[PDB]
């Protein structure tokens, strides 16, 4: 328990090192922010389950309802950043700074 | 045996490694069903068989969007993952050398006790009910329904109005 | 009535689904709360000894089941029997 | 003389007896079910093959094939 | 382990059976052969282009709902809690405003394939 | 005619009685005529791990004629 | 002894792609009917083992049926590679033999053979349904006697 | 003494499928009046292993324009999964029993889907990148139903171990309470299984031999040996679900036998189908399934929710 939370900690930073660091897609920081929900249920399961806090078992899906509606909300606004250029690279959204 | 999860642990630190590099959004979706499925494994090499299935079913259908999107919004004429340039398989093979490296430094420096691969595989479950029923995780997602029926609303409620929220962002 | 209950008619030839589902919609709530045996389901449930029924210890009180359990008090459901 | 093919839409304020007849047609899908039987009669019949190098069908005098030059 | 007794060996028996299909055919790979299909013709443009989809809505009440169908799950052990009147309501209040939810994109035109 | 399907379906139906069939009788050889004794609570679990440490290490065995 | 495993394995190798042919939904004109009428319930193919899947890729055998035009060509040798080769090709007409009608038309090549090399020819303008059927049992056992491994162990 | 009841479970289905092969070829013939496969062998027994011994012949066509890597690993995986899925089938005592052990088999059942997607993806060809996408819709019309017309069959079941399904049909078939069910449960074997009157994914007539078109022969028996294995699977759980043999456990192999019985119907119930009906034009299969099947659902699942509860018929956690 006190190997995989290290490397699950150490899994998420991973993803944030990644969804802070882009190459050219909206779609894989996106993409990188599911995964990094996934270190959070695995380390909310386990504590939750070596703990034997049942109590708590409601909240691993409980976060995880708001892993898909926030991609949801993630994946229908590439609908119009794609309608807009059609091509989704992050290069293209820059003219809120004038 | 011993050396069960540390091995589904530091794979899934590279399930997660290779998706932070960002090739594209399929071999990231690849990379996520892997680390997905091998997060069911630990979830599981600690008890609950149903904590660990539901991210290997909502991950699965969850994924299947993400290839269906990518191939109408994010992907070049060319992908360019993994085995298309040097720039990523510097920090692919030198993030797992860095992880050899890490993890074999600081257990010299056994005093924190962050991994002690001498002393390893023997604290994983911590006395859990030998004598016993009615146990397992499922019994506890259930709280939604008695003693716990807050959780069930409040993420209900999210996914009435994501039905709504949804539709206005395409309209 | 004509004007409502003749729309039910159409509704019942063309899209023969929707009065299913909003008939059990509406049939499902409504059948526990005019049934004889929506009583037990709270009581069959809660007779289950999952976990062990820790003794009290006697202090001259409590003129409940004794320290034998085929005595004839306490909660004796012969009721799930003979249902 | 024309004969009309698709042409019967009238409505006869349907009576509650032909909406079962419509409303069990759907819900049961029973148009098909008269499909299923209809191939199921079929794998019961004799299968028109023949084997053919030992049964090989039928002709007739003036089926022309290869040339040939007769002679007296 | 017991299990993992079975699954590798499917995995073999799928990896066993796929390099004697690779080395066991005595191939001839040129030019050609190798090249896209498109029935008979050189393909135009690269096959790899945005496909562009028209479902794109309908994608995401399923990406809603693998949730609330997860969140349905412990039904079968709600059952066997002794209260069985807030399962009751609380189940028939998810199952509703689903269909509320559903319904109000029934009518919203949300899955009709945008043309 | 339709009868040459049953060859067909009666190969094919000697062929899914056997994992059916030799699932129990490679149970019972090896669980010592019993059933494989499946457990899927903690304490189904204990019953076996503790008629495991009343014989040999095999559990599918001694009982009464002890004490 | 070696040579008697080697004839018999290329006996018993040829066995499959004899039996198992898998023909190409081609088509072109008059002639690809008699091949729905030898996929019909008179001659049938699939009692031999011959079924239409209309992808090369999946394919073991080409029928070409009708007038090969020269702008349907590159459209027939793209096909023709793109199969495997243990590709065998077969040419019912008399329009894709030769060209009967229209050898001396501008736009039709004068024979599938000046295209892709063919195991055999099915003549007949429309060559009957048990006429490729014979043909088809021809190049059935034109590669019964082939021999493949035999003509490697003396090598 | 394990292996040797593997050896015993994957020899006697891939030696079924293979003359499913054969039996798909001859009931659709006779319907079409015209016998199949009759020579090879007596019958055409032998047919399946010319067809098996020569696919493992010809040139696995390598494309020039593909992914190498998931080309090679989704036939992996696609013959791996839906052979892996008759683990914990249960005649009568399974070789793995599972408390969820259903959900085994939806999350895996979903995994037939990225060896579809993946093999599309990987070869470059439009004929196939639709394949993969006939799949996207295709999932996302019957998985919602998939769970809950499996779901509420389970509620008046208990755990989810299907083990526990002989026990609850020890004097009936659950076809009788839920019949509406097991019809949708049918159509939802019919698209998970792809293989369907709506097939719509290996399109010989539109999308020719969609996801499937690059693959020569090396790897494209990997999945006939995929998907005529999971035809037989979708049918030996509604042989576990719905129909429901005999168990007296004396003679086990009487539930094997009558399990034989069923599961062959429903495996040769999906034939007159293929003979009998045409495609739902995939716009079709989301709006009848989303729309007809969807609500219909989910008041059968409020209905058996309300229907112990309204009673008693609790489920017991054992
Ligand atoms: C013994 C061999 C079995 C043969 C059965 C195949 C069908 C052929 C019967 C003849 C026929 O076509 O009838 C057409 C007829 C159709 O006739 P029709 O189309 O001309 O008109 C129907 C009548 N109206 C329009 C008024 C509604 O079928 C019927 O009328 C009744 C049967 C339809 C319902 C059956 C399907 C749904 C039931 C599903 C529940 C499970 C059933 C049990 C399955 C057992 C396996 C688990
Ligand atoms: C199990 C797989 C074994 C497959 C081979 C079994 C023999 C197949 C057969 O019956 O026909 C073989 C054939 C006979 O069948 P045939 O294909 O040549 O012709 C059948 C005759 N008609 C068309 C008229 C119906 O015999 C041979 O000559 C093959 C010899 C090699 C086989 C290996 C021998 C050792
Ligand atoms: C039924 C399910 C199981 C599937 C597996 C089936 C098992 C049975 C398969 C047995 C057949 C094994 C031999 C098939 C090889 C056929 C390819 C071939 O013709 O090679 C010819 C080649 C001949 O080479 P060559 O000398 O003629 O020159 C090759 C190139 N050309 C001709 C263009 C110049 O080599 C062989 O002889 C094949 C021997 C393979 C034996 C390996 C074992
Ligand atoms: C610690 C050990 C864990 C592994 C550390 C990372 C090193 C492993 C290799 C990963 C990088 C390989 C690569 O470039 O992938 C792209 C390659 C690109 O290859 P390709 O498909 O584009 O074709 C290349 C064609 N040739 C051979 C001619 C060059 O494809 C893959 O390998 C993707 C599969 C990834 C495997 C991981 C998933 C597990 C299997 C899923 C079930
Ligand atoms: C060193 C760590 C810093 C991160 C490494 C990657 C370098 C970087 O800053 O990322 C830049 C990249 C931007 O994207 P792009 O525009 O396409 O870059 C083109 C550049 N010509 O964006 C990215 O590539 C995304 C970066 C995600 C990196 C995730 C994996 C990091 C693992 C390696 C950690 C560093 C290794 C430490 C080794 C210690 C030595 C013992
Ligand atoms: C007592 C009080 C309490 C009682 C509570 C219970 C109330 C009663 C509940 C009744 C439920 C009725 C049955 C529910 C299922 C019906 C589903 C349905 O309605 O399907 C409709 C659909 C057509 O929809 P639509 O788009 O409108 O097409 C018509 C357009 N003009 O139809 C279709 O498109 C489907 C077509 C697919 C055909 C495929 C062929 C299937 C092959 C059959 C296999 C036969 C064996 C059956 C095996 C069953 C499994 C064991
Ligand atoms: C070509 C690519 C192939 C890679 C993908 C392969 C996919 C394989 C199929 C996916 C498996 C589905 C998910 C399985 C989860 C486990 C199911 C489960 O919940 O039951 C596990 C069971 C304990 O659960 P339970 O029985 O309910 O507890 C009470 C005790 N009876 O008993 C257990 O505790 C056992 C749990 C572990 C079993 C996991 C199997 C992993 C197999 C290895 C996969 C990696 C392949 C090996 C590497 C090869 C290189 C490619
Ligand atoms: S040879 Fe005769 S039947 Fe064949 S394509 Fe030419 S004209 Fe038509």
């Amino acid at each position: 328990m006190p190997s995989t939370f290290f490397n699950l900690t150490m899994a998420f930073s991973l993803s944030l090192l990644g969804t802070l660091m882009f190459r050219s897609h909206l779609m894989s920081t996106l993409l990188c922010l599911e995964g990094m929900v996934l270190s959070l249920f695995i380390m909310t399961s386990v504590t939750s389950l070596n703990s034997n806090s049942m109590s708590s078992m409601p909240i691993p899906i409980t976060i995880l309802v708001f892993a898909a509606c926030e991609a949801a909300v993630g994946l229908a606004l590439l609908v119009k950043v794609s309608n807009t250029y059609g091509t989704d690279y992050v290069q293209n959204l820059n003219l809120l700074q004038c | 045996m011993n050396n069960y999860i540390f091995v589904l642990s530091s794979l899934f630190l590279v399930g997660c490694l290779g998706l932070a590099l960002k090739p594209s959004p399929i071999y990231g979706g690849l990379g996520l069903i892997v680390s997905g499925f091998v997060g069911c494994l630990m979830v599981l090499g600690f008890g609950g068989s149903f904590l660990g299935l539901m991210v290997f079913l909502i991950y699965l259908g969850g994924m299947l969007v993400v290839f269906g999107y990518t191939t109408a919004m994010a992907t070049e004429e060319y992908p360019e993952t993994w085995g298309s340039n040097w720039l990523i398989l510097g920090f692919l093979v030198l993030g797992v050398i860095m992880e050899v490296f890490l993890i074999c430094v600081l257990n010299y420096y056994d005093e924190v006790g962050v991994i002690n691969l001498d002393g390893l595989g023997d604290w994983l479950m911590y006395e859990v009910d030998d004598v016993g029923v009615m146990l397992e995780g499922g019994i506890g997602v259930a709280a939604m329904y008695s003693c716990a029926t807050w959780m069930m609303v409040v993420a209900g409620w999210s996914l009435f109005a994501g039905i709504f929220i949804i539709i206005e962002i395409t309209r | 009535a004509g004007r409502i209950s003749a729309f039910l008619k159409n509704a019942w030839a063309k899209e023969p689904v929707l009065v299913v589902s909003f008939s059990v919609w509406g049939l499902a709530i409504i059948m526990p709360m005019i049934s004889p045996y929506t009583k037990y389901a709270s009581m069959i449930n809660k007779a289950t000894p999952y976990n062990y029924p820790v003794p009290v210890r006697d202090d001259g009180n409590m003129p409940d089941v004794p320290s034998h359990p085929q005595d004839p008090l306490g909660p004796s459901l012969d009721w799930l029997k003979n249902l | 003389t024309y004969k009309y093919v698709n042409k019967k839409e009238q409505e006869s304020e349907v009576d509650m007896k032909s909406a079962t007849d419509n409303a069990a047609r759907i819900l049961m899908w029973t148009e098909l079910i008269r499909g299923l039987g209809m191939t199921l009669s079929y794998l019961f019949r004799e299968p028109a093959t023949i084997n053919y190098p030992f049964e090989k069908g039928p002709l007739s005098p003036r089926f022309r094939g290869e040339h040939a030059l007769r002679r007296y | 382990m017991n299990l993992y007794t079975v699954i590798f060996i499917n995995i073999l028996l799928s990896l066993t059976l796929i390099l004697v299909a690779f080395w066991l055919p005595q191939m001839n790979l040129y030019s050609e052969k190798a090249n896209p299909y498109e029935c008979g013709f050189d393909p135009t443009s690269s096959a790899r282009l945005p496909f562009s989809m028209k479902f794109f809505l309908v994608a995401i009440t399923f990406l809603l709902f693998d949730l609330e169908i997860a969140l349905l799950l412990p039904l079968p052990w709600a059952i066997q809690t002794i209260k069985t009147s807030t399962m009751m309501i609380m189940a028939f209040i998810l199952v509703t405003i689903l269909s509320l939810g559903l319904a109000y994109e029934w009518t919203q035109k949300g899955l009709e394939w945008t043309e | 005619m339709w009868f040459e399907i049953l060859p067909g379906l009666a190969i094919m139906g000697v062929c899914l009685v056997i994992p059916g069939v030799s699932t129990a009788y490679i149970h019972k050889f090896t669980n010592g005529g019993k059933e494989k004794r499946v457990a899927r609570v903690q304490y189904q679990w204990y019953l076996m791990e503790r008629d495991r440490r009343i014989s040999g290490v095999n559990r599918y065995y001694v009982s009464k004629g002890l004490e | 002894r070696a040579e008697y495993v080697v004839t018999k394995l290329d006996d018993l190798i040829n066995w499959a792609r004899r039996s198992s042919l898998w023909p190409m939904t081609f088509g072109l004109a008059c002639c690809a009917v008699e091949m729905m009428h030898m996929a019909a319930p008179r001659y049938d193919m699939d009692r031999f083992g011959v079924v239409f899947r209309a992808s090369p890729r999946q394919a073991d055998v080409m029928i070409v049926a009708g007038t090969l035009t020269n702008k349907m060509a590159p459209a027939l040798r793209k096909v023709y590679d793109q199969m495997p080769e243990p590709r065998y090709v077969v040419s019912m007409g008399s329009c894709a033999n030769g060209g009967g009608y229209y050898h001396y038309s501008y736009s039709v090549v004068r024979g599938c053979d000046r295209i892709v090399p063919v195991d055999i020819y099915v003549p007949g303008c429309p060559p009957t349904a048990e006429a490729l059927l014979y043909g088809i049992l021809q190049l059935q056992r034109k590669i019964k006697r082939e021999q493949k491994l035999k003509i490697w162990y003396r090598r | 003494m394990f292996f040797i009841n593997i050896l015993t479970l994957l020899v006697p289905i891939l030696i079924a499928m293979a003359f499913l092969t054969l039996v798909e070829r001859k009931i659709l013939g006779y319907m079409q009046l015209r016998k199949g496969p009759n020579i090879v062998g007596p019958y055409g027994i032998l047919q399946p292993f010319a067809d098996a011994m020569k696919l493992f012949m010809k040139e696995p066509m390598r494309p020039l324009t593909t992914s190498m890597s998931l080309f090679i690993i989704a036939p992996t995986l696609s013959l791996t999964l839906a052979l892996s899925l008759w683990v914990p089938l249960p005649m009568p005592h399974p070789l793995i029993n599972l408390n969820l052990g259903i959900l085994f088999i939806l999350a895996t059942s979903s995994l037939s889907v990225y060896s579809i997607l993946w093999s599309g993806w990987a070869s470059n060809s439009k004929y196939s990148l639709f394949g993969a996408l006939r799949a996207v819709a295709q999932t996302i019309s019957y998985e919602v139903t998939m769970a809950i017309i499996l779901l509420s069959v389970l509620l008046m079941n208990g755990s989810y171990s299907l083990q526990t399904l002989i026990t609850t049909q020890e004097h009936m078939w659950l076809l009788l309470p839920a019949w509406p069910m097991a019809m949708m449960w049918f159509i939802s074997t019919l698209a998970e299984t792809n293989r369907a009157p709506f097939d719509l994914t290996e399109g010989e007539s539109e999308l020719v031999s969609g996801f499937n078109v690059e693959y020569a022969a090396g790897p494209f028996a990997l999945f006939f040996m995929a998907e005529y294995t999971n035809i037989i699977l979708m049918n030996a759980l509604t042989t576990i679900i719905f129909l429901g043999p005999l168990y007296y456990i004396n003679l086990p192999e009487l539930y094997s036998t009558n399990f034989m019985m069923e599961a062959l119907l429903l495996s040769s119930t999906f034939l007159w189908i293929r003979a009998s009906y045409p495609r739902f034009r995939y716009d079709q299969l989301m709006h009848l399934l989303w729309k007809n099947f969807l609500p219909l659902t989910l008041a059968l699942c409020m209905w058996h929710i309300s229907l112990p509860i309204f009673t008693a018929g609790v489920p017991p956690y054992m």
